[PDB]
């Protein structure tokens, strides 16, 4: 029950959800700009976007906004899934393409 | 080469320290 | 049907890049309306201008015809003004000036791309607001 | 307002008609145009000073 990695910032989220800043620590640019795109592919997002606040702390501060249908949490557990199944097509292209050759 | 080295080996390597 | 503010057929006159690839500033004068003048900067990557072709400029407010604060596209499938229009804008009208009498200038800034359109009597169509979309079809 | 053919009141009026306004003659075409064209309110002139 890791409860240090990822934060909700409650000064930058809004009321019944739909805004929200997640503080990520140990992560940067990699899943930040990853991320983001699977993220912005979602319909209900409309904002999405991170930023590393200073290079000296390993730290990703990643902002999601939607519409009212769901919550940013949502949107972030919908990206990051989405994100696996992505990860999980690449891995099985690769692995057959290595196979056949 | 054209031979899968991940699918028989444990990766201890990717757990997180 | 009553939310366009303007409506007509320009011949563009000029349409020159000043130092720019990918915004024109054309120039284009009214047919029928020989008063009524028309300056634009357009985004000629997504709707090409050339020179002496025909313009038909729409000015609409809410072209479509919760408190999220942030804008938001319409549905796809929506009944909407544009389906009929090739280029569309979003701007304001931010200036009102009189050029001579009966003769008026009106400017709208569609995000920094300008438009100075001129003419005489408009003076319950054209009002100095946010909600002002620019249609162009060739 | 003057080169509308309107009234130009840069002067306070004083007259036995004073009270009504000058500008119903015109008919609602220049007023608009001149609402167009330039609008001072009160609010405007009392938040600038």
């Amino acid at each position: 029950p890791d409860r240090e990695k990822i934060k909700l910032l409650t000064q930058a989220t809004s009321e019944d959800g739909t805004s929200a800043s997640f503080q990520i620590v140990e992560e940067d640019h990699t899943l930040g700009n990853a991320l983001r795109y699977v993220i912005m592919k979602n319909p209900d997002v409309e904002f999405c976007g991170y930023s590393i606040p200073h290079p000296s702390e390993n730290l990703l501060n990643i902002r999601i906004q939607t519409y009212g249908e769901t919550t940013a949490v949502d949107a972030l557990q919908k990206g990051l899934k989405d994100l696996m199944d992505l990860c999980d097509v690449v891995e099985s292209k690769f692995t057959e393409k290595i196979k056949s050759m | 080469v054209s031979r899968d080295t991940w699918n028989t080996k444990n990766m201890r390597s990717l757990e997180p320290p | 049907m009553s939310n366009t503010l303007f409506d007509d057929i320009f011949q563009v006159s000029e349409v020159d890049p000043g130092r720019y690839n990918k915004v024109c500033r054309i120039e284009a004068a009214s047919t029928t309306q020989d008063q009524c003048k028309l300056t634009l900067d357009i985004n000629v990557e997504l709707f090409p201008v050339a020179a002496q072709d025909s313009l038909t400029v729409t000015i609409a407010s809410s072209l479509n015809l919760s408190a999220t604060r942030s804008w938001r596209p319409p549905q796809a499938g929506d009944r909407s003004l544009a389906d009929d229009y090739d280029y569309v804008m979003y701007g304001t009208a931010y200036k009102f000036e009189e050029v001579s009498k009966d003769l008026i200038a009106v400017y709208y800034s569609f995000g920094g791309l300008l438009m100075r359109l001129e003419g005489n009597y408009r003076n319950l169509n054209n009002l100095k607001q946010e909600n002002a979309y620019l249609l162009i079809r060739r | 307002r003057k080169s509308r053919g309107m009234l130009g009141l840069l002067e306070p009026p004083a007259k036995e008609l004073q009270g009504i306004d000058p500008d119903e003659t015109v008919p609602d075409n220049v007023k608009t145009s001149v609402s167009q064209l330039y609008r001072i309110s009160e609010k405007s002139v009392r938040k600038f000073l």
